[PDB]
């Protein structure tokens, strides 16, 4: 499925993952192509904060689903 | 059955889950199972280089059956230092908040929750000392 992953930049990237893939996996996908490190990922859905050990149906989450990309600042 | 009411709050939902809007503020049902949609949960992100840098306040939202005629019931969960939020029950106060105060059918909780942000990067709450972070106003 399409999913739509839109960082506090702005930036709206496509992502073409399954539900029963895993955010931790999620992130080293959008290191791949954008080459945002993983552990300065944080995922918002729902109101709430995903985790990385889990899957997108854990939080129930669809196609075209605009999930927040928030930078979590490490070291400054 | 309030069908506006309903009606409202199952398009603000999508708005809640997509986060639309400013972009660095979400909301959402908060038990999920209450169809009834009366229980919001809402996050803030706090603002960076500020007091709240970081910090990732939660509150709750109760919309009553004059929705959105009438402003909804806000309150902060997490301990937050903030003109207008009470210290022990962290209930927001409607005259302190100027989307509160002057309310207007065409809002909805993402233009509070906005708000709510916006003033917390205002000088008067920018460098209001904040309590440990992770203590509850409940629980």
């Amino acid at each position: 499925m399409q999913i739509f992953v839109k960082t506090l930049t702005g930036k709206t990237i496509t992502l073409e993952v399954e539900p029963s893939d895993t955010i931790e996996n999620v992130k080293a996908k959008i290191q791949d192509k954008e080459g945002i490190p993983p552990d300065q990922q944080r995922l918002i859905f729902a109101g709430r904060q995903l985790e990385d050990g889990r899957t997108l149906s854990d939080y129930n989450i669809q196609k075209e689903s605009t999930l927040h990309l928030v930078l979590r600042l490490r070291g400054g | 059955v309030k069908v506006p009411r309903n009606f409202r709050l199952l398009e603000e939902l999508e708005e809640g889950q997509k986060g639309v809007g400013d972009g660095t503020v979400s909301w959402g049902l908060e038990d999920d199972e209450d169809m009834t949609l009366t229980r919001w949960t809402g996050m803030i992100i706090g603002p960076p280089r500020t007091n709240y840098e970081n910090r990732i306040y939660s509150l709750k939202v109760e919309c009553g059956p004059k929705y959105p005629e009438a402003p909804p019931s806000v309150r902060f969960v997490t301990k937050i230092n903030m003109n207008g939020i009470n210290n022990s029950s962290g209930m927001v106060d409607a005259r302190s908040i100027p989307v509160l105060a002057k309310w207007q059918n065409s809002y909805s909780i993402k233009v509070v929750l906005q708000e709510l942000r916006r003033l917390m990067m205002s000088k008067e709450n920018m460098k209001l000392p904040q309590p440990p972070e992770g203590q509850t106003y409940n629980n």
